[PDB]
């Protein structure tokens, strides 16, 4: 990241190389400022939560949460939290990033009974009352829940052991990310506590349903699980943190050309924001799924490249240990707007310009280069289109020197004229070599 | 009016992203090609079918075709147990909570509901035994609700969750809408986004139902052909889409 | 017959560590554990390049042509050849590339990336679906590289091929250059394979004719019924295949909760979000050594087709061929190549038989009162109705002289024959 | 290539088996030996890929040094430009490490001129009789023969001309005759 | 590589050997023990000197 | 090989997706089906190389 040479260096992994037209890698090029853009909503209300009679599994309560803006500062200091367990997502990722929607389920249940409710248990309260998603990115958390915060706990607390229907006694299983079906929530509401298997016919079927009840399992810090489901959709964002990032600036103006970590609207990465010409949306892709642009809030359109969009190729000979830099299929006006993500060098040559650098030709604009009408037959270091660089006769050691452009010049074989007559020419040798 | 897939009849858009002139092969709920649907006529000339005798079963989703290929809306009757009437044998109640999707006026103003249907104890009322059949019959603002005044003689309307009206604007063109259910609740799709041929399904509602609905009844209604919307049902298809300039789909591909 | 032979390769530097890794340092320093790959990658890529351009350059040398007649408006006179002669002799621009070399790259859809402002457009323009494999260079991590020569110099190659044409091949050894024309130089090559000098003096018109005819039938030949056209659009699909293959792949999420390092980096904590990057990085790594390989084998499929257009060149080309089968169908007469995307692009015309005739010929002719004076024909039989001399390539029975015989010894199957004798056999 | 990557962890924690074996559990070694066994099955099979690919460009390079053995070396060549530029003359071949050596000899014209020649000549009093040459030009001062590789007038003999059918191009000569066309 | 530098060197030198012959007149039967110089000079000849 | 190498389980518990689906949970699943995925995709890509 120092020189072009360096970076030359670092990449192919040696020192020694011989001379050529090499392609080099970025190395000084890091993320400056940072920028953030995200809509506002009001916030999320999570009263029902917290607030209320605890439910219970059998029937819980499921609240979907869509275009609301969340703390989860707030939410984590009501309870104590005795274990979570998260699939795909922390809640450090859970304190950040927008979704589409924020599914929460939440009951009442026994922290002694945490193997009734991990992945892959067998038990009943899997089979017939809860059955977990795991399709998208979710966290159960047990906690505790005290009376003071509002909580509390009436009535029986109960869930379902058996449902069966039917001659052949199927079992009315759970679907995942579903709850129990009515013809057993029927049942079980008339069903005895003590787990005796009762009949009943709901809608010409018989059924048949069996319940036990946990409600002296409970105490005055209630223990609550709450199931929490996120989902990602980009370019359908709405839940979103009331906090907005630390560091971040709102206003992009300021950011254009340098490369900055943009947070805008739960996606992150690094980039280079310029303000270009060219709205069914917000974001524009490509045909290869990579964001090449976005509307602003305001009248403005910022297509983003890469950290690294610019191919910086290297003109090197081993003798002289000169070097010239070439910046492929791109205007020499435009260099000077992205100059920093290049080397330490370079970026100290283009700011502070002095144009004697920068040469357009027709493989891109070089830099280390002066116009030159002499022509070379071997070509060892290439631009294409027929060009060639002719390396200086100077050392480093003296300082540095710059590169001849432009070279490969034709043959052009002995021309004979023909005199399109009765007779012809010939061209034949007086003296002769011989060539191995 | 069978469905087309070179027409995209009947294709849900993806949600989030608006994908642009290529291809997409996606494993989703879409409707089966060369699958007629289910014709409903409601009569001009009150004059009601039997619709609300059946209870068609809701499998993974319903998608309509509205209006040509008069233009009346449907009514639709959404839950998830289905039986008889009581004191009448006559079938056509729905137990528990009970999805009502409501075209009042001219069909301009819909009204979402999700509550429990009581029949009513007067003559020609569900639970009578002189039941025959319910029905919706068809300025100043108190006729934006007239479909809910007809539904609620018949039925009381008591514990309510969710309620919601939206405005349509009159028109004659082809029309589709679509209900799916999932995990997040009960998803309405609809074609109203009115750019360019369209006739592709967009998200615009979402009723937080979380329980699993197993049915759904059209309810016959009177207007005093001239009606035909045809429900195709929707299954777990794979399909290869193509999306346009615009970023609209217009060729599908049953796979 | 046209043949197209593709000798080269497009050459492609991939940007390995921006490829594999967004720029973040994580990711970095995750790649360490399997060495130093991208190092291996740069010098693999920058080998195989390099010795494209090398194969280039050798190629184009044995196009050296060190005695050349300038091209006029008249060449060939009768015979037609404005279609392979430059645009710049003929009306307009002082371009090389012939009308048939624009009909050509005209007709094959290319795509050209623009190696001076290429960015500055992709940029300029939004989104598209026939571009967006050149603007993908620039956000994907990668860039195909410029030909070693312009397309002036490769026409500017070939014209000075054509102009030698008619002179090379003229006598024995390379070092002489005749100047002769190019009717002429068709007549003797004619001649060469078995037509009398009677013949074509009388049929020089028709002969003309049914060569312009040959070379004017071009026109409608660059359609989709033409094989050797479709190998020039075949060869330019498989490049933006291998392209499209470079991109498009930083789209899977090889198994990862997402195909970014950021999203990994935010929703997981410090120990999964290395297996997180670990299971994108193998993915990646599997993506750029598939393309190396192919890339290899690509160089050798280009370095053997190389070769073969050498040979194609300096045997057809350069002079008249008399290996049967090599270069096009029937007798071959006279060769032109030109530049095509990618590789050369070969015309052998062609003597084809329209019709056939039987005749009864003998091996030779002897004296029955001298047996041991006996002839034999040369570039030609001695067909009956006595026996008369034609020239086994067209059928004109010409009378039997010493410009067509050869003294031979006698052979059993000779025939004999005691009147009317010819003036070989006359004492 | 395959000396260089036994040294790689490929995401295990250690680049041996033997410090994997002794730091972590039975069910947690299995994995990272996997791993381990990956990387180092992927290797192996690029190794076998890329010498695959390779003997298909040995056996091609054998066949062009068997075919340029048996023509160049061996025998004069008479082709263009496939044993070297110029004429060739001698080629000769030695052994190279891992292939073999080719010195081709070529003729090569240093000085070019131009004179004027002729498709062959005729008499004026015999059209029937005329004569072309051989291996060389007719070029005139009034006519002699040339080599053609080399520039030097001779007089015209009948070891360097044949008799040829008559033509239109065939240049006139009724002053002075070569002894070919003299009666 | 299954050979030895010496006797692959032998296949070269007798391959040196026989230069000047093997060509001398059509067939690849006879062998014609023919100088050096006279096998140039004679292919200089053929070529047109 | 392309016989051959179907029966191989590549690290996971199985060369059967339909026993590591009766066997595993959900989560683990698409762990272990990935090993198998992967290695029949390397089968082919090598194949076709
Ligand atoms: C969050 O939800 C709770 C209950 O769901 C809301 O509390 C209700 O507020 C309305 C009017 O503010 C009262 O008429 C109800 O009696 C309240 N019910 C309960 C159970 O408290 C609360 O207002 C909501 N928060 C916000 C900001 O809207
Ligand atoms: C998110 O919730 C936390 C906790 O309720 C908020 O922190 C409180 O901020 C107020 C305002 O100064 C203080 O008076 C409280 O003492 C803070 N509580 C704690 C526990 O730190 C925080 O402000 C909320 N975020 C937003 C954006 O409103
Ligand atoms: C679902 O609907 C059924 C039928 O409407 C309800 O069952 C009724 O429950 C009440 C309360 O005990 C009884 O008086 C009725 O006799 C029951 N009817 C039948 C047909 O059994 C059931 O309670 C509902 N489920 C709920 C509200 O969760
Ligand atoms: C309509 O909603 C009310 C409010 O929940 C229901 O009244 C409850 O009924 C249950 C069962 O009889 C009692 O345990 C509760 O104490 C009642 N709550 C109140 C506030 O009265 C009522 O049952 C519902 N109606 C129907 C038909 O389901
Ligand atoms: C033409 O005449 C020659 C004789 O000059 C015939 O050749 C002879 O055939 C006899 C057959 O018994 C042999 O014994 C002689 O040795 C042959 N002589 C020569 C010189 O070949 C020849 O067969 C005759 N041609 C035909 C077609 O009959
Ligand atoms: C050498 O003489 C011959 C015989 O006169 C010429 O051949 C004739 O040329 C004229 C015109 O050039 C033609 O009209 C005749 O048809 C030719 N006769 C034949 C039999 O071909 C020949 O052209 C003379 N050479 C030159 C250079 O003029
Ligand atoms: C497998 C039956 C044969 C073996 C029987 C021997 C001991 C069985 C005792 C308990 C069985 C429990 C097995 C699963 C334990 C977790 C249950 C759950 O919470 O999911
Ligand atoms: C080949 C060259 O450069 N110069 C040659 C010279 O070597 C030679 O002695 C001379 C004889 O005429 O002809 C000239
Ligand atoms: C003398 C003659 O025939 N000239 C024609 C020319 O006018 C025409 O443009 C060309 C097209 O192929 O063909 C030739
Ligand atoms: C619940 O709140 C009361 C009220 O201050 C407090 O005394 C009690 O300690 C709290 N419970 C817990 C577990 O902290
Ligand atoms: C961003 O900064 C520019 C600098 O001139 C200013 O004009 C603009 O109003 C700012 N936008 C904000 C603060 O939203
Ligand atoms: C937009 O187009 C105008 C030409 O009308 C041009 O002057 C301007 O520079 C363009 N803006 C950008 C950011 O390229
Ligand atoms: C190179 O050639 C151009 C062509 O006109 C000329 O203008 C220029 O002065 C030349 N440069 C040098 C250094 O001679
Ligand atoms: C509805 O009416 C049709 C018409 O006769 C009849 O076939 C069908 O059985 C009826 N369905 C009922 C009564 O559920
Ligand atoms: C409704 O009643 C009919 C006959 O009266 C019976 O066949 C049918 O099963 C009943 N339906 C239900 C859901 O009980
Ligand atoms: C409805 O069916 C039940 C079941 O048989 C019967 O008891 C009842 O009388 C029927 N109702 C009428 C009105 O017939
Ligand atoms: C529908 O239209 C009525 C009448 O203009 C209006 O009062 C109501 O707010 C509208 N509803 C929506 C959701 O826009
Ligand atoms: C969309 O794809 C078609 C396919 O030929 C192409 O003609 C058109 O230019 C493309 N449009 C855009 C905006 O890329």
């Amino acid at each position: 990241g120092y020189n072009d040479y360096t970076q030359l260096i670092c990449s192919y992994g040696d020192f020694n190389m011989k001379s050529g037209v090499y392609s080099t890698s970025y190395y000084s090029a890091k993320p400056v400022g940072a920028y953030y853009e995200a809509h506002v909503y009001p916030d999320c209300n999570f009263t029902e939560l917290f607030r209320e009679r605890a439910p219970t599994i059998m029937q819980y309560k499921r609240e979907v949460f869509t275009r609301c803006n969340y703390n989860l500062s707030l939410l984590l200091s009501l309870v104590q939290v005795d274990e979570f367990v998260c699939d795909k997502i922390t809640p450090e990722a859970l304190a950040t990033g927008c979704y589409s929607s924020l599914t929460v389920d939440w009951f009442a249940f026994p922290y002694a009974w945490k193997s009734y409710l991990a992945i892959g248990s067998a038990d009943r309260i899997v089979r017939f009352n809860y059955n977990q998603d795991y399709s998208n990115p979710s966290c159960r958390i047990h906690s505790k829940v005290n009376s003071s915060i509002g909580i509390s706990y009436a009535g029986a607390y109960s869930y379902i052991t058996n449902c069966n229907y039917g001659a052949t006694n199927k079992d009315d299983v759970v679907k995942p990310g579903g709850r129990a079906s009515q013809q057993c929530i029927t049942g079980a509401l008339n069903s005895p506590t003590t787990g005796q298997l009762w009949a009943y016919n709901f809608g010409g079927v018989p059924y048949r349903v069996s319940r036990l009840t946990y409600t002296d399992h409970l105490s005055d810090p209630l223990d609550m699980v709450y199931v929490i489901t996120v989902k990602y959709e980009p370019g359908a964002e709405t839940v979103c943190p009331k906090q907005i990032r630390p560091d971040y600036s709102t206003n992009i103006t300021h950011l254009l050309g340098s490369c900055i970590s943009y947070d805008i609207y739960g996606i992150t990465g690094t980039g280079v924001f310029q303000l270009c010409n060219a709205r069914q949306q917000k974001f524009v892709y490509d045909k290869f799924d990579n964001i090449i642009g976005f509307h602003s809030d305001d009248g403005n359109y910022y297509c983003v490249a890469p950290c690294v969009s610019v191919p910086v190729s290297v003109i090197y000979d081993d003798k002289t240990n000169q070097y010239a830099t070439l910046f492929g299929s791109v205007a020499c006006q435009h260099i000077s707007t992205m100059a920093a993500q290049f080397s330490r060098e370079t970026r100290a040559s283009l700011v502070s310009r002095n144009m004697q650098n920068l040469l357009q030709t027709s493989v891109g604009c070089v830099m280390g280069f002066h116009e030159t009408n002499d022509t070379v037959e071997e070509c060892h270091l290439s631009l294409g289109q027929s060009l060639c660089a002719i390396p200086p006769n100077t050392n480093l050691r003296s300082g540095r020197s710059t590169f001849g452009l432009g070279s490969l010049a034709y043959n052009s074989p002995l021309r004979v004229d023909a005199l399109n007559s009765s007779e012809f020419k010939v061209s034949l040798p007086l003296n002769f070599t011989f060539g191995v | 009016e069978p469905i087309d897939m070179n027409k995209a009849d009947g294709v849900i858009y993806p949600n989030g992203r608006t994908y642009s002139n290529i291809t997409l092969q996606t494993t989703n709920l879409f409707p089966k090609n060369g699958d007629l649907g289910t014709q409903y006529v409601y009569s001009a000339s009150a004059f009601i079918s039997n619709y609300s005798y059946y209870g068609n079963p809701f499998g993974d989703g319903i998608v309509i075709r509205i209006g040509q290929n008069k233009k009346i809306y449907p009514a639709l009757m959404l839950g998830s147990s289905f039986g008889n009437f009581s004191a009448n044998n006559k079938s056509g109640a729905y137990f528990n909570h009970t999805l009502l999707i409501l075209p009042s006026k001219c069909g301009t103003v819909f009204q979402v509901a999700y509550c429990l249907l009581q029949p009513r104890t007067e003559s020609k009322c569900p639970g009578n035994s002189n039941y025959v059949s319910y029905f919706l019959a068809d300025t100043s603002d108190e006729i934006r609700r007239n479909g809910l005044r007809d539904i609620r003689k018949f039925f009381n309307l008591v514990n309510c969750t969710y309620f919601e009206e939206f405005n349509v604007t009159a028109d004659e063109r082809a029309e589709w809408f679509g209900i799916v259910q999932d995990a997040q609740g009960v998803h309405l799709y609809t074609s109203r986004k009115n750019g360019f041929n369209s006739n592709n399904l967009f998200l615009f509602a979402t009723v937080p139902i979380y329980d699993k609905l197993n049915y759904y009844t059209v309810i016959p209604r009177s207007v005093i052909a001239w009606a035909a919307f045809y429900i195709y049902p929707l299954h777990q298809l794979s399909y290869l889409l193509n999306f346009d300039v615009n970023g609209y789909i217009t060729q599908a591909a049953d796979c | 017959t046209q043949e197209y032979i593709e000798t080269s390769i497009q050459k492609i530097t991939v940007d390995c560590k921006q490829y594999v890794c967004n720029g973040f340092a994580k990711c970095e320093k995750l790649l360490e554990q399997y060495g130093q790959f991208c190092s291996k990658i740069n010098q693999a890529l920058h080998g195989a390049n390099l010795r494209q351009d090398d194969s280039v350059r050798n190629l184009f040398e044995s196009v050296k042509t060190p005695q050349t007649v300038p091209l006029t408006t008249g060449f060939g006179g009768e015979f037609n050849l404005t279609l392979l002669e430059p645009l710049s002799v003929s009306t307009g621009s002082s371009n090389a590339r012939s009308a048939l070399e624009e009909l050509l790259f005209d007709s094959v859809t290319i795509a050209d990336p623009g190696y001076m402002q290429g960015y500055d457009d992709c940029m300029q323009q939004g989104p598209a679906s026939a571009r967006d494999l050149i603007c993908a260079q620039y956000v994907a991590g990668y860039k195909v590289l410029p030909p070693l020569m312009d397309v002036n110099m490769e026409a500017a190659y070939t014209s000075s091929l054509l102009g030698s044409i008619a002179g090379a091949g003229w006598t024995a050894g390379l070092s002489s250059f005749a100047a002769i024309p190019f009717a002429q130089s068709i007549f003797y090559r004619l001649n060469g394979v078995g037509i009398t000098q009677q013949v074509l003096s009388e049929n020089q018109k028709i002969i003309a004719n049914k060569f312009n005819q040959a070379l004017g039938a071009m026109q409608t030949g660059f359609t989709t019924t033409n094989e050797a056209f479709q190998k020039v659009q075949d060869a330019v699909n498989t490049n933006a295949q291998a392209l499209a293959k470079l991109a498009s792949e930083l789209s899977n999420t090889f198994g990862a909760i997402s195909s970014s390092i950021g999203d990994i980096i935010q929703r997981l904590d410090v120990l999964e979000q290395e297996v997180q990057i670990d299971r994108l990085i193998n993915g990646r790594l599997t993506t750029l050594n598939a393309f190396v390989a192919q890339q290899l084998v690509r160089s050798e499929s280009a370095a053997r087709s190389a070769q073969l257009a050498k040979d194609k060149v300096n045997e057809c080309v350069k002079s008249q061929s008399t290996r049967s089968g090599f270069c096009g169908q029937g007798t071959h007469i006279v060769s032109f190549v030109i530049n095509a995307p990618n590789g050369l692009y070969f015309m052998h015309v062609g003597y084809h038989p329209s019709q056939h005739i039987e005749v009864v010929a003998a091996y030779g002719l002897c004296d029955s009162a001298n047996p041991t004076n006996c002839i034999a024909p040369v570039n030609g039989y001695f067909i009956k109705n006595e026996w008369s001399y034609t020239g086994s390539s067209f059928y004109a029975p010409e009378p039997i002289t010493t410009l067509n015989t050869r003294y031979v010894a006698p052979q059993v199957t000779f025939q004999n024959i005691s009147n009317n004798l010819p003036p070989p056999l006359l004492s």
